[PDB]
RNA sequence: CCUAUGCAGCUUUAGGGCAGGUUAUUAUUCAAUAAACUACCUUUUUUCUGGGACGGACGCUCUUAUUAAAGAAACAAGAGUGAGCAAUGGUUUUUACUAAUUAUAAAAAAGAAAAGCUUAACUGCAAUACAAACAAUUAAAGCAGGGGCAUUGUCGGCAAUAAUGCAUUGAAGAAAUA
């Protein structure tokens, strides 16, 4: 990544090393039957509402929307 | 009669009946016949585990 | 091969002891899909040689 | 299971591939003795083999 | 229809049976629900100003039993065990000795129970044995707490109970209404004030008869369970009733029979009241209820430490086991024993003859780790007393007894 | 009961007024096995939700009291007739089960007449038997 | 982190592989097993266990 | 008058919803669902611009003026394009030929046409440079495998300069886990 967007990132405390989070139910031996739950696919979509979103993607935050009545 | 949701109802005979049955017989009529002739004429109860042991 | 309640015995048998319980018991055997990771079964109290 | 049987599907494939190489090659030869465009001696050979290699082609198609 | 839309059900679950919290009752049935389930003062007060005329005899009973349920105890006279959840016979806490009513709830219970009692007396011919069981047993309740001290209708109660030869027990009686009628009594002649001596002679006299004729000459002793039964031999020892051994035996057998569903809160109750009565031949049955206390340790409160090894001192019983469990339980709520209590503690132990080393070895530690040490005399003998009768020795138990020997000095009243 | 609040907090503000409504029928009517429901709608192109009421089809019907003698109307909901039925009818309903379960006004007070005239009518056939 | 709106951190694609279980586990060279020994930290004529 | 992270009211055959009535279907002795009509709720309705509206325009190539290094703007000017080709690609041989493109002084050991055989319009990598805010975009010696035409040279599409679209979401072939 380019040197003045790396900065930035590593600034605010990136430090991921894999492109995923290993599994601690995969180790044998550490195998909770309680604590089971089915692979999930990650979700590549940014929240790119400025209302709810990311701060880091908006310019500025906008009001939110009137509740239905 | 369990998945008849109230319309079909077990009925314990006490006296002979021209279509439903004879005295001591076990069956299943529809549940507006069983309200509003067959019990308040007093001619049958309702098919509960205390009725059957004691009529049926 | 250990699992979670065996590791325990074996790094600390001194927090059974001292409040009178029993050592963790070993395990019987591992999972066929770990077949080629485990040679032997670990005993909780492992059994000392010389070299 | 499926492994066996994905391998003997291949090397079935393979064991005739050689005819259809054969056939291949020899659906887009021109074979003189079907030809009359030579007795009129009006188009020439590369006209001669789009009319006929295109004939056989779709009819085999 | 572009965005598909999913409708989702939801039921709203609610409890099975009705509080009878916020409504007004409206009928017979109504207003002895809403009365029963009463859960503060406040609310049993509003029924009875708002509802005063549509009450009957049911409904004057029934607010009477419930009045001593109401009366809280002060929170800081009560200590909340881990864990522990409400259940048949087991309270989430244990009390301290000697605990205290609420401070603002005293006047509310008086003034309540003033007006009931003004309106009750033309009822008193329309009782019956369950509803003057309740009463009496109410009574006594309300005396333990300070709310009362003394129950006018007791001369009334008695009598009927009395009257024609325990007739109406004879034709309407169970195995609660014995067990509410000793407890009761018992409570009203030792909680708080002592007793008048008139007072005394008639209920230990009435007592007395009904124990000789109805459990043991007419065989009514088969409708109670351990429970019942230990409750009834509680009374006995309060109202030292030490003449009659073979009811006590037949109350034995009862115990011995249900062992099984007594908790220790209620295993240490039988130990005392044998020991009061002096009965101590019964050397299986104090064998079945030390077997109890195997399993059950984690119910065990310092109350229940000291009333089983000062039984056993007094009873003469030796169960080593026994001992063990009561010394290591005691070696860490020593935070929780008074300075008297756990005298009185160390002396039991001396009488038995038993040296339990965690235990003095615990005491001795706490004693020389406290600067300055103040002994009374009226406990001073009874720790020196233990160290000599337990043959502590030289190792630490000669500095602790010349503190204790040099505070009592330093006072000598 | 602090999900149920929460939930009754986000109806629409109409659907509030409905609610209301339906509970302050409660004494004068039989209960039973009436039960509260909440109607709840998601959309997939936006996260939205709409919350609003069900409403309960009641019954005006008529049952026979044998200890009364009488047809006695009654407003029901169609799982209270099923479980009256089933039980063994409207004495059976009323003698099997305690003021508590009744949570009505009108249930109470028809339990309460049916009580005290089954003992009348007991205690005098026991004398004479 | 905003770049004006033209958002160039989210233009690239997304991986979604899963690191092996065994990044979980402490890892112990063979040169510093034996400067241990070599030191006298550890009884090289008996059995050694993690213990 | 113009400019806003603008606000409000009103209108409709601008988008979405059903929550009152009517209507339709179905079910129990005041009910459930809704691409309909009325009522109600909520949301959207670019920028550039010799002020704004009206009109026009927004990607990518060639050429003209600001000289003969490169680069260089205006609602300046003059022309193209959102493809085509199973040969109009690759490679050998022959010779009375040396053109054409939107536009253009490309090119003779080179091309075009004619004749023959072919699928490199490949699989896995790559030193070093051009350009460039970044993203991407451009040229490329060389190494291994399987091939084509020659017989030891060339082929990783087309004389060259335009014929295009990030991520997400969805789908297909194969393979590895669980
Ligand atoms: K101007
Ligand atoms: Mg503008
Ligand atoms: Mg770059
Ligand atoms: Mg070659
Ligand atoms: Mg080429």
């Amino acid at each position: 990544l380019h040197k003045a967007y790396a900065k930035k990132l590593l600034k605010l405390g990136f430090k991921r090393r894999f492109w995923t989070d290993p599994d601690p139910q995969m180790v044998p031996g550490f195998f909770d039957p309680s604590k089971y739950k089915p692979r999930e696919r990650l979700n590549g979509k940014p929240n790119l509402r400025p209302d709810i979103g990311c701060p880091a993607l908006r310019q500025s935050q906008r009001p939110l929307k009137k509740l239905p009545r | 009669v369990e998945e008849s949701n109230g319309k079909l109802v077990k009925i314990v005979l006490l006296d002979d009946v021209d279509r439903v049955g004879q005295q001591g017989q076990t069956v299943v009529v529809k549940a507006g016949l069983m309200r509003h002739l067959l019990f308040p004429e007093g001619k049958a109860l309702y098919a509960t585990p205390e009725n059957e042991a004691k009529y049926s | 091969y250990y699992t979670k309640d065996g590791l325990e015995g074996l790094l600390f048998p001194k927090r059974f002891t001292d409040k009178n319980l029993p050592l963790p018991r070993p395990a019987v055997a591992w999972h066929p899909k770990f077949d080629g990771k485990f040679d032997a079964v670990g005993q909780i109290p492992p059994v000392y040689e010389a070299v | 299971e499926k492994r066996t049987k994905r391998a003997k599907e291949i090397n079935d494939a393979l064991a005739k591939m050689p005819q259809l190489i054969a056939d291949y090659k020899a659906a887009r030869k021109i074979d003189w003795a079907e030809v009359s465009i030579i007795d009129k001696l009006t188009l020439s050979k590369k006209q001669i083999r789009e009319k006929y290699v295109k004939r056989r082609l779709m009819k085999q198609n | 229809y572009r965005n598909k839309v999913t409708i989702e059900y939801i039921k709203l679950k609610e409890p099975e049976n009705d509080d009878y919290a916020t409504r007004d009752p409206t009928n017979y049935a109504q207003l002895l629900g809403a009365i029963s389930i009463s859960r503060h003062l406040d609310r049993t007060t509003y029924l009875y100003e708002t509802f005063k005329d549509k009450f009957d005899t049911i409904h004057y009973v029934t607010a009477l039993t419930k009045l001593p349920g109401l009366v809280h105890y002060r929170g800081a006279d009560l200590v909340m065990r881990d864990g522990v959840q409400w259940s048949e016979g087991v309270k989430p806490f244990w009390q301290k000795p000697n605990a205290q009513p609420r401070k603002h709830l005293l006047p509310k219970a008086q003034g309540l129970l003033s007006k009931l009692e003004e309106q009750f007396p033309p009822h008193l011919n329309n009782l019956f044995p369950r509803q003057t069981a309740n009463l009496i047993w109410a009574y006594g309740q309300l005396k333990r707490k300070q709310v009362v001290a003394a129950c006018p209708f007791l001369g009334d109660f008695l009598l009927s109970l009395r009257r024609d030869n325990f007739l109406a027990l004879d034709k309407h009686a169970t195995g609660a209404d014995y067990a509410q009628i000793v407890k009761g009594l018992a409570n009203l002649q030792t909680a708080g004030s002592p007793a008048d001596e008139d007072t005394r002679a008639l209920i230990e006299d009435f007592v007395d008869q009904l124990t000789q004729e109805m459990l043991l000459r007419r065989g009514h002793a088969r409708l109670l369970d351990a429970r019942e039964a230990q409750s009834i031999l509680w009374g006995l020892g309060k109202l030292n009733r030490r003449k009659n051994t073979a009811i006590i035996d037949v109350l034995c057998d009862v115990v011995l029979a249900g062992v099984n569903s007594l908790t220790p809160t209620a295993l240490a109750g039988a130990f005392s009241a044998l020991a009061k009565l002096g009965h101590s031949s019964r050397t299986d049955v104090f064998e079945a209820m030390a077997k109890g206390y195997h399993l059950q340790t984690t119910l065990m409160s310092p109350q229940d430490v000291s009333l089983t090894v000062c039984a056993c001192a007094d009873l003469g019983f030796r169960d080593d086991n026994l001992l063990k469990i009561c010394g290591l339980k005691a070696a860490d709520m020593l935070g929780e024993f008074s300075n008297a209590s756990l005298a009185w503690l160390m002396a039991g132990f001396g009488r038995l003859g038993y040296n339990h080393e965690a235990f003095f070895s615990a005491v001795n530690k706490s004693v020389l780790a406290e600067p300055v040490v103040e002994v009374e005399p009226g406990f001073a003998w009874r720790v020196l007393s233990a160290y000599a009768g337990s043959g502590r020795k030289d190792s630490e138990s000669l500095k602790v007894c010349g503190r204790i020997t040099e505070a009592f000095l330093a006072k000598l009243y | 009961q602090q999900k149920n609040v929460e939930i009754a907090r986000k109806l629409l503000p109409l659907a509030k007024k409905q609610l209301k409504g339906l509970l302050d029928r409660q004494d004068n009517v039989l209960w039973g096995k009436t039960d509260i429901v909440i109607r709840k709608r998601t959309f997939k192109k936006n996260d939205e939700e709409l919350y609003s009421l069900v409403q309960v089809q009641w019954l005006d019907v008529k049952l026979w009291s044998n200890i009364l003698q009488e047809r006695v109307p009654l407003t029901l909901s169609q799982e209270t007739l099923t479980h009256i039925e089933s039980i063994g009818g409207l004495d059976d309903y009323l003698l099997k089960t305690p003021d508590s379960q009744m949570k009505s006004n009108f249930s109470s007070d028809l339990r309460w007449r049916v009580v005290c005239e089954a003992m009348k009518q007991g205690e005098a056939e026991s004398k004479q038997k | 982190l905003y770049d004006g709106g033209q958002l160039g951190l989210v233009k690239f694609p997304v991986t979604r592989q899963i690191p092996s279980y065994e990044v979980l586990y402490n890892q112990l060279g063979v040169s510093k097993l034996v400067e241990f020994i070599q030191l006298g930290l550890l009884d090289h004529t008996k059995t050694i266990t993690m213990k």
